[PDB]
């Protein structure tokens, strides 16, 4: 019993963190094979990154794994990332792939400072392509990852924090999530809506754990709900086949949960669900099934 | 009743 | 910016996880040096009637064990009983044994749970020990033996080995000395968790983190003395405030003193009136002053 937002164990990723220094800047890099990936603002003093790269000296880099410094062979631009070729292979390079996460999907953050893992926590990509993380200065280059059948899927390298204190990164191809810029210019996060399919997953977890106080007797069709959703800070429901086993185990269909979601909006906060805010959207269907059943 | 959480 | 219940990196601890099997029972164990620690209920021939653990141990067959680290199987040299734990001497040292200590945690203290199944870490999450000596965790069958830990200056401090789940679905472990938290019994009997109170000093830490992150709508202009608050707390399911030395840096950082926060707590305890504080719709005591300071400042 219970439902907790977890991180997958971080050990395999911990061995891929390096500290990347250049002049006055320091941040974290991801060392895989003979390549170190880091955010390209490590070489900035708006910013013209091609010029910054054109005036750059390789010998000005300081890249270290622990107290071991790596020799820097070359650098290439890779969207909002630098791809830095080093003179050594990370012997602890795991089997890995790159994947770009989509809004609503969960992954793990390994919060790093000075090339060392400091904390690990699970997150969920929001509708406005930001995450509710916890980062302070020096965190840039912290990797986001998912562990899938022995393969590490890297999906996120931390880039920056917006005025509202929410967080932005790029994927491992150097594409910024949401298209935010890696500039000191002021940008505002777009509107963020609660990811409804995840709230649906959470409510099923709650039922499975014996929480029913909030359960509506009414029902509402998916598309009628989606029309309400867009005017009420919630995303549309698009996928429902993944709830089949949850609906089967509980005897409660999605239309009934959608009605419950509407009622929970009207007395919002008047009671917790499993100790959580009633309309929690950080849990995906996969996470709930894994945690309830294995 | 307390559930001792070993598995089979 | 931001506040997350996070865990410390788990890699150092993952290498200490073993699977421990006996007859029909399988759970997890902790392999340090040439020893495996695991909950002693792995040798129970029931979990539905009251176990005589001494009897069970006496009739035990050392070869009926199966202890493994991945594909690496470990031979059992000897077993002694250690409170609610078995202390299993094995034929191999774990070369990946970190520098470690044992320490029993107190109510209100935070630590890390590495949830394990079949001798492998599945998840990692932070918890806070409740006033009735339980944790609000997430565990299903096979999770027994899951370790709780804190990491402090390279040294792994082990504080918890998961044991059981009460009727309410909350969780109980023993320390690494084999003493059960809260004096609960490793028996399938009818145990009820006691009353539980919000750790006020933790709630204070949370509100300070809320201010540091620009949440201020709830901040009172009234104050209330600790003395006066404490009278109110004990009737309202919250602990009394003892020490306020731990709030010095946070009050210095924010320019807000403990007394204004105690007043805010009184308002917020009733209701959040439709609003949120860092995403919470009610007061949390899951964050310590220590976590907050480390998360806000390093």
């Amino acid at each position: 019993a219970g439902l907790r937002k977890m991180a997958q164990p971080s050990g395999v990723v911990e061995k891929c963190i390096v500290r990347v220094c250049y002049g006055n800047m320091a941040l974290n890099g991801l060392w895989l094979g003979d390549t170190v990936m880091c955010p390209r603002h490590v070489i900035a003093s708006t910013i013209d990154y091609d010029y910054a790269l054109s005036v750059l000296r390789l010998h000005n880099f300081s890249i270290s794994s622990g107290n071991v410094f790596l020799g820097v062979v070359g650098v290439t631009m890779r969207g909002a990332l630098l791809q830095i070729k080093v003179n050594q292979n990370n012997v602890h390079t795991p089997k890995y792939t790159y994947r770009t996460v989509r809004p609503g999907e969960s992954f793990n953050i390994l919060a790093c400072y000075d090339g060392a893992a400091a904390g690990v926590y699970g997150v969920n990509m929001r509708s406005n392509y930001t995450i509710r993380g916890s980062f302070i200065n020096g965190a840039a280059g912290s990797p986001g990852y998912n562990i899938n059948n022995g393969t590490v899927e890297f999906c996120y390298l931390h880039q920056l924090e917006l005025g509202s204190g929410c967080h932005v990164g790029s994927d491992l191809d150097g594409v910024m999530y949401g298209g935010y810029e890696d500039q000191p210019t002021l940008q505002v996060e777009g509107a963020s809506s609660l990811f409804t399919e995840n709230v649906l997953a959470f409510l099923y977890a709650a039922l499975i754990n014996g929480s029913t106080w909030w359960l509506s007797s009414s029902r509402i069709a998916v598309d009628r709900f989606n029309e309400w959703a867009v005017h009420n800070g919630m995303t549309t429901v698009v996928n429902t086949d993944c709830f089949s086993i949850l609906a089967a185990k509980t005897g409660v269909d999605v239309q009934r949960l959608l009605a419950s979601i509407q009622s929970l909006h009207k007395n919002f906060g008047g009671k917790q669900i499993l100790g959580y805010t009633s309309l929690t959207d950080e849990f995906t269907t996969g996470e709930v099934i894994r945690q309830m059943y294995g | 009743s307390a559930v001792l959480q070993s598995g089979f």
